[PDB]
RNA sequence: GUGAACAGCCUCUAGUUGAUAGAAUAAUGUAGAUAAGGGAAGUCGGCAAAAUAGAUCCGUAACUUCGGGAUAAGGAUUGGC
RNA sequence: CGUGGAGGUCAGUGACGAAGCCUAGACCGUAAGGUCGGGUCGAACGGCCUCUAGUGCAGAUCUUGGUGGUAGUAGCAAAUAUUCAAAUGAGAACUUUGAAGACUGAAGUGGGGAAAGGUUCCACGUCAACAGCAGUUGGACGUGGGUUAGUCGAUCCUAAGA
RNA sequence: GAAAUUGUUGAAAGGGAAGGGCAUUUGAUCAGACA
């Protein structure tokens, strides 16, 4: 008859089908433009969503009203031990698109790898590459020929990366194995850059640096079945409707007499893949590095692991990334980091942050205490200690 | 093996309700074959069956 | 082959029914401890002692104690041969409180 | 006797039957079927099996707006269930089966189970009490279940015709040829 | 026992412990609760819900058939020893 | 063309298998139908000329009986609540006994009665059906036992009324 | 001891119904007529 009163559709069509993703770990759907002047480097990388915490920082944007003033901020802290290298992947274009034509691989394999390619471990012979390996023993020749194909054809190559989680708390212990294009120079500079990282570890600073947007891609946290409401930020029908409350009163008109694939229905909702962009990196950490979560102006010894450590996580002993804001995903989930396909001007993009000071008390609870040491301070002695 | 006739008859013999009368079951032979009030009479007499002590109600507080 | 072992243990029923409905903790804790034996003498068959009962049920079906000290007793079984020849007993340790003990072997003769 | 269609060699063969059975017919028509052609000894070890959750039976017609589980996978199937009572009923015959077939004289470990066919028994009425007065049918539906266990015996040897050929005058004379000409 | 009380709530005597069961805790329900700031803007309509309440003391308007209206309204107090 | 029954006839068919029923076997007929084979079966039946009618079904929200899909589906969610062990038994979540945890809370889930029921009471045996899971239990099934009055009622009296 | 309806066995077909008409291929099956 027509709505009555005019109001947006509730929910995106663009996010549709609201299913789960069909992998934990979300696909790079698109790297950034390819620079062949540049050296050759990683575009993207694999971590572990740590946690959260906050940062004090002075802000500098000059007309804000908070120029030159303190600014307390979320970030989220990702675990981001090296990433090790054992593949190279070379794609050429057709007229069906971008097509993968070898692969290389190194010729030895972690474990952690290794057990990414099976679902029995255990019970297995553990029989994975064993035959690839040999290949190398002949002088090389076959393994030569399929670097030698790549450079011939390849319009791209990327890497085959793997996360070392044993580096990390998780208990997990299966590793994570991926695609990362390479955008340094050319197309045999390239392939040589790989070949020669065979075995060999990349770490976050050789891809990212202070102040870069960046972006995240990764599954969202699951909810399993949901009905309307929630999923869709529909209204709560009124206190009094029979048969229940949380619906969409009409799902549709009488014709067309079909329920639209525009209407909103119960379902999954979370674990879905999202491509989120611009979050600033506000520290690239170190984990040989005690003082982690100490600042210019802070000075105090401590790493970033809130006291009694990420709740639901664990400690952080490796190089993480420190990202402000929010991400998709949740504590322990793998999650990529990737390097942004334009180049922001924003100033907000551009501007240099500096850090003053990581909250560091337990989220646990309310947490009173940055240190054992000021908590030893404050407190006194107590009945146990010394 | 089924006492109830027992048990009811156990009540009555000893004047106490059921909810106080103690079948002994290691002596779950002997008992069974007590179909009258006089057999039940002499497995009360000699501690077979025993009249279980009432549920005390104290009026300490109240004093 | 077999064993037959007698150990004490503590077992954490706080976390165990946690959640848990009123109305079934002192059931749930029954077969919380089953499951338990059973996961320590890879046994099925686990019987509970009538004082064991005791123990759990000691406050009504909510106010199940939030550690009990048990001795489980893996023992050969007998009669009409059943499933597997062996079999758990499990009974309360009659002790100061339940808190603080690791799990020990007890020398059985 | 005068069991349904069977194919087998009735003297390597012993039967047994129950009818009129307080068992779902649709139940145990399901779990009949697993066993269909089985190794009675793999068969017996399976329904064991099942009563412990371990394995289940594959539910193909008697299924709609049935359960799921991982346990159907090895049938290929998403649908399956656990139906003690069919497969009590069920196992309760196969057993018999074997004491006859130990009385036939027949070795124990070729038996194979050749025939099982459970069908539909006279229903069996009580009734419910509706709403508003009424009154509905609330009925048992029991069944029938016969089963043959076999021995396997391997083989089957040749023989059958000989295709008598016919050949025209111009088909013949081509072959008379054909060898004149080479070999 | 508490309490004004044959109320509610706990108990002795007596009697029951019968009501298919197991495992999980999605949506949507039924039944039971809570919500920052605002406070009827919701809705035909305050529907539903919330608020009030016992006892002692103080204080109590219009109007009236002088009997009421009246626990009007509005306040303070309340344990243990 | 086809059915039930009747007069006539073929000295018709048949326990060496009548009738009926089954049969993506055969044959005649434009068709209604007719014929044969094979299997099943068990006692009667058919061609031809006539006579006769309670004589031919897809329907009537047709009548009676039977049967499906729906479907192993809706469901078996009110009355706070159950647990350990033993015994018995082919079999025990559910029977018996012991223990424990509770409940009804004397306006009772206690102890008796009036109307109504009519053996349900009680013992022994006992599970095919019944108790919308079960069952060794039962108000079920089988076989028995059991109701004692000068004083308790009736009986007597009168009431509305008959 | 029909039918509806059901179990098994054998054979066959099946990309949002199935069944039907004229026609032929293929498979299975079968009558007759010949001397
Ligand atoms: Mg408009
Ligand atoms: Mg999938
Ligand atoms: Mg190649
Ligand atoms: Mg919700
Ligand atoms: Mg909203
Ligand atoms: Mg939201
Ligand atoms: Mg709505
Ligand atoms: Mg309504
Ligand atoms: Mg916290
Ligand atoms: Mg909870
Ligand atoms: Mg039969
Ligand atoms: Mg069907
Ligand atoms: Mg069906
Ligand atoms: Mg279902
Ligand atoms: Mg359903
Ligand atoms: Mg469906
Ligand atoms: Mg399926
Ligand atoms: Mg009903
Ligand atoms: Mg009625
Ligand atoms: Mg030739
Ligand atoms: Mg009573
Ligand atoms: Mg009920
Ligand atoms: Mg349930
Ligand atoms: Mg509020
Ligand atoms: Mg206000
Ligand atoms: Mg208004
Ligand atoms: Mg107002
Ligand atoms: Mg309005
Ligand atoms: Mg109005
Ligand atoms: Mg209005
Ligand atoms: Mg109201
Ligand atoms: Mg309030
Ligand atoms: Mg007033
Ligand atoms: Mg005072
Ligand atoms: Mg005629
Ligand atoms: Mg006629
Ligand atoms: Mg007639
Ligand atoms: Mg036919
Ligand atoms: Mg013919
Ligand atoms: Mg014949
Ligand atoms: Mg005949
Ligand atoms: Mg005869
Ligand atoms: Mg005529
Ligand atoms: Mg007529
Ligand atoms: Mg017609
Ligand atoms: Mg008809
Ligand atoms: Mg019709
Ligand atoms: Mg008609
Ligand atoms: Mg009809
Ligand atoms: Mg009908
Ligand atoms: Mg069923
Ligand atoms: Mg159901
Ligand atoms: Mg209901
Ligand atoms: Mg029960
Ligand atoms: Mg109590
Ligand atoms: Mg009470
Ligand atoms: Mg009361
Ligand atoms: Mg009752
Ligand atoms: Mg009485
Ligand atoms: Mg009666
Ligand atoms: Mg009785
Ligand atoms: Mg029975
Ligand atoms: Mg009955
Ligand atoms: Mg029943
Ligand atoms: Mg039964
Ligand atoms: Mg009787
Ligand atoms: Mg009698
Ligand atoms: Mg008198
Ligand atoms: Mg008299
Ligand atoms: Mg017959
Ligand atoms: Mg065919
Ligand atoms: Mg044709």
């Amino acid at each position: 008859s027509h709505r009555k009163y005019e109001a947006p559709r509730h929910g995106h069509l663009g996010f549709l089908p609201r299913k789960r993703a069909a992998s934990i770990r979300a696909r790079v759907k698109a790297f950034p433009k390819d620079d062949r002047s540049k050296p050759v480097a990683l575009t993207s990388f694999l971590g572990y969503k740590a946690g959260m915490t906050t940062i004090v920082r002075d802000l500098d944007r000059p007309g804000s009203k908070f120029h030159k003033r303190e600014v307390v901020e979320a970030v989220t802290v990702v675990d981001t031990p090296p990433v090790v290298v054992v593949g190279v992947v070379g794609y050429v274009e057709t007229p069906r698109g971008l097509r993968s034509l070898t692969t290389v691989w190194a010729e030895h394999l972690s474990d952690e790898v290794k057990r990414r390619f099976y679902k029995n471990w255990y019970k297995s012979k553990k029989k994975a590459f064993t035959k690839y390996s040999a290949k190398y023993a002949q002088d090389g020749a076959g393994i030569e020929r399929e670097l030698a194909r790549i450079k011939k054809y390849a319009s791209v190559v990327r890497v085959l990366v793997h996360t070392q989680i044993r580096k990390t708390p998780l208990a997990q212990k299966k590793a994570h194995l991926a695609e990362i294009q390479l955008n340094g120079g050319s197309i045999s500079e390239k392939v040589d850059w790989a070949r020669e990282h065979f075995e060999k570890t990349v770490a976050v600073d050789s891809v990212f640096e202070q102040n870069e947007m960046i972006d995240a891609i990764a599954v969202t946290k699951g909810h399993g079945f949901e009905g309307v409401t929630h999923r869709w930020g529909t209204k709560k029908l009124p206190r009094k409707t029979h048969r229940g409350l949380r619906k969409v009163a009409c799902i549709g008109a009488w014709h067309p007499a079909h329920v639209m694939w525009s209407v909103a229905r119960a379902g999954q909702r979370g674990y879905h893949s999202r491509t989120s962009i611009n979050h600033k990196i506000y520290r690239v950490g170190k984990g040989d590095d005690e003082a982690n979560g100490a600042t210019s102006f802070d000075r105090t010894k401590k790493t970033i692991t809130p006291m009694g450590g990420f709740v639901h996580y664990g400690e952080i002993k490796n190089d993480f990334i420190m990202v402000k804001g929010c991400i998709p995903g949740n504590r322990k989930r793998i999650v990529t980091l990737r390097k942004s396909l334009y180049t922001n001007t924003s100033r907000k993009a551009l501007e240099e942050v500096s850090l003053k000071w990581i909250d560091t008390a337990s989220k646990f609870g309310k947490g009173r205490f940055q240190t054992p040491a000021e908590k030893h301070a404050f407190m006194g002695t107590l009945k146990k200690d010394l | 093996a089924n006492l109830r006739t027992q048990k009811r008859l156990a009540a009555s013999v000893v004047g106490v309700g059921k909810r106080k009368v103690w079948l002994d079951p290691n002596e779950t032979s002997e008992i069974a074959q007590a179909n009258s009030r006089n057999a039940i009479r002499k497995l009360v007499k000699n501690g077979t069956i025993v009249k279980k002590a009432v549920t005390v109600h104290s009026k300490s507080r109240t004093r | 082959l077999k064993d037959v072992v007698t150990r004490e243990y503590t077992i954490n029923l706080h976390k165990r029914l946690h959640g848990v409905s009123f109305k079934k903790r002192a059931p749930r804790a029954v077969k919380e401890i089953k499951k338990f034996a059973k996961l320590h003498m890879g046994t099925d068959d686990v019987r509970l002692a009538p004082e064991l009962n005791q123990a759990i049920w000691k406050r009504g079906v909510k106010g199940v104690e939030y550690r009990l000290r048990l001795r489980i007793s893996r023992k050969r079984n007998e009669e009409e041969d059943a499933k597997n020849p062996l079999f758990s007993y499990v009974e309360p340790v009659l002790v100061a409180s339940a808190k603080g003990l690791q799990t020990v072997v007890v020398e059985e003769d | 006797a005068r069991y349904g269609a069977t194919s087998t060699n009735p003297a390597k063969s012993a039967s047994a039957r129950g009818s009129y059975l307080r068992v779902s017919f649709k139940n145990t028509r399901e779990t009949a079927q697993a066993i269909n052609g089985w190794e009675l000894t793999k068969a017996q070890k399976y329904l064991e099996q099942v009563l412990d959750h371990q394995r289940a039976i594959p539910f193909r017609r008697f299924n709609s707006s049935i359960g799921r589980t991982a346990q159907g996978k090895e049938f290929g199937v998403t649908k399956a269930r656990w139906p003690a009572k069919s497969v009590k009923f069920v196992q309760g015959l196969l057993q018999n089966a074997a004491a006859n077939a130990e009385a036939k004289g027949l070795d124990a470990t070729k038996l194979y189970v050749s025939h099982i066919q459970v069908n539909q028994a006279p229903k069996q009425r009580r009734r419910t009490y509706r709403a508003h007065g009424r009154i509905n049918k609330y009925e048992s539906s029991p069944s029938h279940i016969e089963l043959v266990v076999t021995e396997k015996e391997e083989a089957v040897a040749k023989a059958a015709e000989k295709k008598v050929v016919r050949l025209t005058s111009r088909q013949r004379g081509r072959i008379a040829a054909q060898k004149r000409i080479a070999a």
